[PDB]
């Protein structure tokens, strides 16, 4: 449910929902100047930036697996 | 602007006169607080006059229902922790006639035309419509409006400190 | 709406105008701090320098060192500190005579740091025994 | 410091027909058949889109006035708890005979007053059955006012073609505007009556019964 | 223009009175969706499959709830009909496996037509050319009363095949007896 | 006259919000002195207020763990050794605050001394210097309100809420 809930966040062909884009250039301060301006074309013409952050993501996330199998074992 | 006059001398103050009585100087210091304060002299001063007939008239007539009764509550000075039902529905309907005042409150400088402590409320018609009278007439909603708030503090503290009726002791 | 600017209005320095850096707090605590403050002698600088780290440097000896459990836990905490302070004053002595070549009051030359760092020896052996005195008794 | 929204809510110029001492709201103009002026905290002049409740703004950009969704609001409200202090009273007898349905589910030795019949029938199932009527009617009526915000339409606030008897076939604007002045008056009479009912008979002093005092 | 079953709204502007049953009742304009594979073409056929299966559901109930089930299925003697599935599914199961692949293949079939027939247009939605008597042949106004009566009936057949499916799985009778049962308990 | 170049604190739904008078005729100087006192206190308060509302259900932890579940008990039993700690340790940065203030485009709150990269013409920068204020001025009578029903009324949690 918390996924299938997740999973209507985001802009597509009927209005509602979050651009990605407008969300990124929304969030800036008085420290980091633009801020998240210009995240999002990168996060769509390289396909290295997103490996970048899938790989660290999904190496981060098989160490949490790590901890929390034996730790709460599951089988 | 209307209250001002007098010669109404002030009492333990044998030099001050009442003729624009404003020793701290609030019409100075702030004068565009000065119609929220007309519109706060003229509500502490309705109030305070039905509050002086509301602690007199207890003391001899009683409304008919057997909880309000004297025997009920012979002093009018615990009527109001005696009787906590009725009380709400007093205060539930002020708060909704003060609910509907609050666009009159927001709009109290030079927004609209409002005169402060004006809600347009006279049915009999006792408004005189020359108007230097009228000013008189408002003069005297103030002066007994001003007793009456000095009154009622004389009213409850005469019936608590001794506890008897009408005129005190 | 911006908190970091190139340090001196000079974008090509390596240097950026941080509130780390370029805050209140710091420009008011820097410039009163004895290495920095106008209107000091050198040897009254280092004085101000050897009285604040003589005195917490007993610290870490008397507490942690090898006569800890002892009843000379504080003069063996007072003469490592008095070790110490005599290589560290050893440290001072080495670097004038390398750096600094034959105005009086400037810090940085060859007879204000003798003054510099005779202040600190002073200051910081007189800390140190200080703290031994307030540790004591 | 900045211009108040005070301004763009009320008219300044004219005062509250109903309620004198208070200034005329901008969008109550006496065209609209209970329009008295009277509205002291000022709720049609809140410049939200409240058709965004149906079809949200981010959709697609439109925009139904205050007005038009507060009577469309007032007028439900109306006939509902018109017919709802009707059946209230009905089915407890108030106008003689107690008006039950033939199925001994809805029987008086089973619900013997009004007041019970709601938890009864939500337990048994007709209240769900009327929910998903209910429904039906109002995802077929109520997808007009996204009609109307889109500028569309030209319906007036509950205005469906409803007439089947045509008591205003061939009737001027001024005895329609009568006749709908008497659906509002007997509606907000109605929906107070309703809150007579509903209340009086939830105090723990009782009288589930007719006259609920 | 207004709707014809809801004078209150506008006519929905893809439905123009062309198709069968059009009185202009799309108040939530579903008629108007173009995007997830779905369009009018697609919720026709989706309609007129509803219609055709409903149709055929509650014969198919009223033929076993009056004459009893087909000879090789008299196991069955349930007049629920959500009960009497599951006996023949208990000693025969082969033959409702054998229809249900039938239908696969026959659906799958049928989806590639309404797909095709929707790139294309040679392929009204529903329309499979199995009119073997020939009723399409002569009179076009004869053969729209047809059409109509189609989505008349199977407009109808959607409410009884959906409510005997849900009033046979909840007072587990069957049709026909929870009739005689309302009829007995509505009577004044 | 001093409002009208100092514009920190006037929000809605007040405006210049003064009914007495005590900003009337009063020089910049003693007006500067007035914010100073108003930063001061509305700073100590909104950490007075996380002060008390940390010890009060939470994280009291330690002082050994022990001493406190009430703010107003737990002023006691910690020593004053570490009480004049605390008062010299303020007034440390108290005599820090004098050499700021001792600095000429001093604003009278700028310890960080902000006015270096940001003045009061950029509406983002007043936005967020009024919401300090606003809850500094909000966390003062909330203090002393939470303050005074623990020091009467007995407790010292959320008598509006639950608990
Ligand atoms: C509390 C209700 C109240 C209010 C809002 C006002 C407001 C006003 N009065 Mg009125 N007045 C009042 C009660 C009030 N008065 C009473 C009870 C009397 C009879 C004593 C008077 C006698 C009086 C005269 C003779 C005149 C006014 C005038 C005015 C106007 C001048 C502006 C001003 O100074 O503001 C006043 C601000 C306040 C009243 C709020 C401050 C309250 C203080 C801080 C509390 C202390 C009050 C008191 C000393 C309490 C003592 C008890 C304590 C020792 C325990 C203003 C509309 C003048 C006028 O009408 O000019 C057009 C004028 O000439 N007043
Ligand atoms: C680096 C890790 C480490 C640490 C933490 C320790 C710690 C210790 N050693 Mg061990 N030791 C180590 C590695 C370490 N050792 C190594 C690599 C060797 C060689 C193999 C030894 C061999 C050794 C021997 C032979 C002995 C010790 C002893 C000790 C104890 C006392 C030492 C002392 O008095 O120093 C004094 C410390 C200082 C003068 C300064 C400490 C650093 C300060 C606190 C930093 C402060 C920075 C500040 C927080 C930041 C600025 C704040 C603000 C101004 C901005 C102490 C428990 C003695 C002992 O008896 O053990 C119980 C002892 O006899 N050590
Ligand atoms: C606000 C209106 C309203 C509501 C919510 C109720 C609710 C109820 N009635 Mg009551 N009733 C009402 C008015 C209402 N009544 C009126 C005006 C009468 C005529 C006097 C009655 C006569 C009546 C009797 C005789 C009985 C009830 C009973 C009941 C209870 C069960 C009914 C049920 O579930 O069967 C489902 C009902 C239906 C399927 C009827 C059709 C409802 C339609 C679909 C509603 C929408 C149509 C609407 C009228 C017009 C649409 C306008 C739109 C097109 C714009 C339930 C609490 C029974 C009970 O238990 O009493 C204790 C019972 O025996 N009602
Ligand atoms: C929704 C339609 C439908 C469904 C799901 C059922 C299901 C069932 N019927 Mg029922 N029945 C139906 C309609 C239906 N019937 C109709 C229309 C009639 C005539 C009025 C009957 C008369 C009937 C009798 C007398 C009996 C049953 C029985 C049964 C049960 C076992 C039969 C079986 O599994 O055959 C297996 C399936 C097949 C042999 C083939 C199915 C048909 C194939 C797929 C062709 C379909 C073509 C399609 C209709 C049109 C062309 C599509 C495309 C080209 C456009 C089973 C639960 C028996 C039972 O046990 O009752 C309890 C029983 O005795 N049925
Ligand atoms: C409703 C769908 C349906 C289903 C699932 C069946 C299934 C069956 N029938 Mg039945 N049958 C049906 C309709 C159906 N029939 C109809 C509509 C008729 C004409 C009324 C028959 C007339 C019939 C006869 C005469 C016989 C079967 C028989 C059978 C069984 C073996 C099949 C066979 O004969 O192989 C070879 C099988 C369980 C045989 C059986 O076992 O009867 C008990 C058999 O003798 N069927
Ligand atoms: C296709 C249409 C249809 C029909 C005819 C029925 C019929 C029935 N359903 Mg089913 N049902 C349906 C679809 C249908 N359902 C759908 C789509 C669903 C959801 C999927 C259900 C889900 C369902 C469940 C869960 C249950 C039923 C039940 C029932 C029975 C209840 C009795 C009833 O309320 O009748 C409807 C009543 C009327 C239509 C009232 C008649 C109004 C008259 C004719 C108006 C005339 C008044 C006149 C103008 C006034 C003048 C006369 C006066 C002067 C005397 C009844 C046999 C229940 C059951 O099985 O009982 C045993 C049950 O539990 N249904
Ligand atoms: C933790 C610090 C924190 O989160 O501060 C937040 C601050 C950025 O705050 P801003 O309000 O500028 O952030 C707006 C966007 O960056 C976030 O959408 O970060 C910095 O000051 C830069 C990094 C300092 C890193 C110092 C180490
Ligand atoms: C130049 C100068 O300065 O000279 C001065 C000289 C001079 C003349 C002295 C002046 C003055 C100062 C004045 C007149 C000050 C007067 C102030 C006044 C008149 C203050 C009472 C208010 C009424 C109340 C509180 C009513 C309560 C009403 C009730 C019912 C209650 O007591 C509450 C209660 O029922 C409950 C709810 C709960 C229970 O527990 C029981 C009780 C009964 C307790 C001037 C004009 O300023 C000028
Ligand atoms: C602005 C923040 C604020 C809030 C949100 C707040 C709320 C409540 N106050 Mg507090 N109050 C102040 C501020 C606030 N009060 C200030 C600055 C003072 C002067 C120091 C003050 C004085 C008193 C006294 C003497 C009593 C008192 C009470 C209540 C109680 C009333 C509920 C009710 O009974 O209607 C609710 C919780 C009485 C009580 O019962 O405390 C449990 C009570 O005796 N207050
Ligand atoms: C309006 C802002 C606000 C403030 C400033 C505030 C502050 C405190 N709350 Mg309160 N509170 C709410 C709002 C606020 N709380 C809301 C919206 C709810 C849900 C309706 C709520 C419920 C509870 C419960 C059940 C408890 C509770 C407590 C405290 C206590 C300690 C901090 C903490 O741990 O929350 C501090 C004084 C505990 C307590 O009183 O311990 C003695 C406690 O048990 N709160
Ligand atoms: C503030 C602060 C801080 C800091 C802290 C610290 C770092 C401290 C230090 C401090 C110290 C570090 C101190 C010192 C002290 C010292 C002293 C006090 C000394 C004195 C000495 C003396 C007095 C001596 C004398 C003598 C001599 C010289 C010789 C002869 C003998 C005798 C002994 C007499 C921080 C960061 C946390 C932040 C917050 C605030």
């Amino acid at each position: 449910v918390l996924f299938i809930v997740a999973g209507h966040m985001y802009r597509t062909n009927w209005g509602i929902g979050h651009s990605m884009k407008e969300i990124l250039e929304a969030h800036k301060g008085p420290f980091t100047g633009e801020g998240h301006k210009g995240l999002y074309e990168i996060l769509t013409t390289s396909w290295h930036a997103q490996l970048a952050i899938n790989l660290a993501m999904m190496g981060s996330l098989s160490i949490i697996v790590a901890h929390h199998m034996y730790a709460m074992p599951p089988y | 602007m209307v209250g001002a006059e007098g010669p109404e001398p002030i009492p333990f103050a044998p030099s001050k006169t009442s003729k624009n009585f404003d020793p701290v100087g609030f019409a100075e210091r702030s004068p565009e607080w000065l119609p929220w304060y007309r519109e706060a002299e003229l509500k502490h001063g309705r109030a305070a006059m039905l509050a002086t007939v509301g602690f007199v008239v207890p003391e001899f007539i009683r409304v008919p229902g057997e909880q309000f009764s004297f025997e009920a509550i012979p002093k009018v000075i615990d009527a109001h922790d005696a009787l906590p039902e009725s009380m709400i529905q007093i205060f539930g309907w002020i708060s909704f006639l003060e609910a509907c005042t609050f666009p009159a409150m927001a709009g109290l400088g030079g927004k609209y035309d409002r005169k402060p402590g004006d809600f347009s409320f006279d049915p009999l018609g006792l408004y005189p419509t020359d108007p230097e009278k009228q000013k008189q007439m408002q003069l005297a909603e103030l002066k007994n409006g001003r007793l009456a708030m000095i009154a009622i503090g004389g009213m409850v503290t005469g019936a608590a400190v001794t506890g008897h009726g009408f005129p005190y002791l | 709406a911006n908190f970091i600017k190139p340090y001196n209005d000079d974008p090509f320095v390596g240097h950026l105008a941080t509130p780390i850096t370029s805050s209140a707090v710091t420009r008011a605590l820097l410039k009163n701090l004895p290495a920095y403050r106008f209107g000091l002698t050198p040897l009254l600088r280092g004085l101000e320098i050897g009285l604040a780290h003589g005195y917490f440097l007993i610290g870490p000896f008397v507490k942690l060192g090898p006569l800890r459990n002892s009843d000379i836990a504080l003069i063996a905490g007072f003469l490592s500190t008095i070790g110490l302070i005599l290589i560290l004053t050893l440290g001072l002595t080495i670097y004038g005579a390398a750096v600094f070549n034959s105005t009086e009051t400037t810090l940085q030359t060859r007879k204000a740091w003798d003054q510099f760092k005779g202040g600190f020896f002073v200051g910081a052996c007189g800390s140190a025994g200080f703290a031994l005195i307030c540790l004591s008794s | 410091m900045p211009e108040r929204l005070w301004d763009s809510m009320v008219d300044k110029t004219e005062r509250s027909k109903a309620v004198p001492f208070l200034p005329r709201a901008v969008n109550l103009d006496g065209s609209l058949p209970g329009d008295v002026g009277f509205d002291p905290f000022y709720l049609s002049s809140i410049p939200k889109d409240f058709s965004g409740f149906i079809q949200p703004p981010q959709w697609e950009e439109k925009g139904i006035p205050t007005l038009y969704w507060m009577r469309e609001a007032e007028l439900k409200h109306c006939r509902v708890a018109m017919l709802a202090w009707f059946g209230w009273l009905a089915t407890d007898g108030a106008f003689g005979v107690t008006l039950r349905f033939p199925g001994e589910i809805y029987s008086v030795e089973n619900i013997p007053t009004a007041y019970e019949a709601h938890n009864a029938l939500v337990s048994q199932g007709s209240m769900g059955f009327l929910l998903l009527a209910v429904g039906f009617i109002e995802f077929c009526t109520g997808a007009v006012l996204v009609e109307v915000a889109k500028g569309a339409s030209d319906r007036e606030a509950g205005d469906f073609k409803l007439d089947p008897l045509s008591f205003l076939k061939g009737k001027s604007e001024e005895e329609i505007k009568r006749m709908k002045t008497r659906e509002i008056a007997n509606g907000r009479l109605a929906m107070l009556a309703f809150g007579g009912v509903a209340t009086q008979t939830a105090l723990e002093g009782g009288n589930h019964a007719f006259p609920y005092f | 223009e207004k709707s014809q079953s809801l004078p209150f709204m506008n006519r929905p502007p893809l439905l123009d009175g062309s198709m069968a049953g059009d009185v202009g009742f799309d108040p939530l304009g579903l008629s108007n969706i173009d995007d997830v594979g779905i369009d009018l073409y697609w919720l026709r056929e989706a309609e007129i499959k509803h219609c055709r299966v409903a149709m055929l559901a509650v014969v198919g109930i009223l033929q076993v709830e009056i004459f009893g089930p087909a000879p090789g299925c008299e196991m069955a003697t349930d007049k629920c009909q959500m009960d009497a599935f599951w006996q023949i599914w208990g000693a025969h199961p082969q033959y409702i496996a054998f229809g249900l692949i039938m239908i696969m293949m026959i659906e799958m079939i049928s989806g590639i037509a309404t797909t095709q027939g929707r790139e294309s247009g040679e392929r009204a939605p529903g329309d499979f050319g199995l009119d073997p008597l020939g009723y399409g042949k002569g009179d076009a106004a004869g053969y729209a009363r047809l059409q109509a009566q189609e989505i008349a009936n199977g407009r109808l057949a959607m409410f009884a095949a959906a409510g005997e499916i849900m009033q046979g799985c909840t007072t587990h009778q069957g049709a026909l007896e929870n009739l005689m049962t309302a009829l007995r308990d509505n009577s004044f | 006259a001093w409002k009208d170049e100092n514009i920190i604190g006037i929000t809605a739904p007040m405006g210049f919000f003064d009914p007495l008078g005590l900003s009337s005729g009063k020089s910049d100087e003693v007006m500067n002195l007035y914010r100073e006192a108003e930063l001061k206190h509305g700073r100590v308060a909104m950490a007075a207020c996380l002060g008390w509302y940390i010890t009060a259900a939470g994280v009291h932890p330690a002082f050994n763990s022990a001493l406190s579940s009430d703010p107003l008990e737990a002023a006691k039993q910690l020593p004053t050794v570490g009480w004049l700690q605390f008062v010299l340790g303020c007034g440390a940065i108290e005599w820090l605050a004098q050499q700021i203030k001792a600095r000429p485009g001093y604003q009278p709150g700028d310890i960080l001394g902000a006015a270096y990269w940001v003045d009061n013409s950029d509406e983002g920068w007043v936005d967020y210097q009024n919401k300090e204020i606003n809850n500094g001025r909000l966390a003062m009578v909330a203090f002393m309100g939470i303050f005074v029903q623990d020091l009467y009324f007995g407790n010292y949690g959320d008598q509006i809420f639950r608990n």
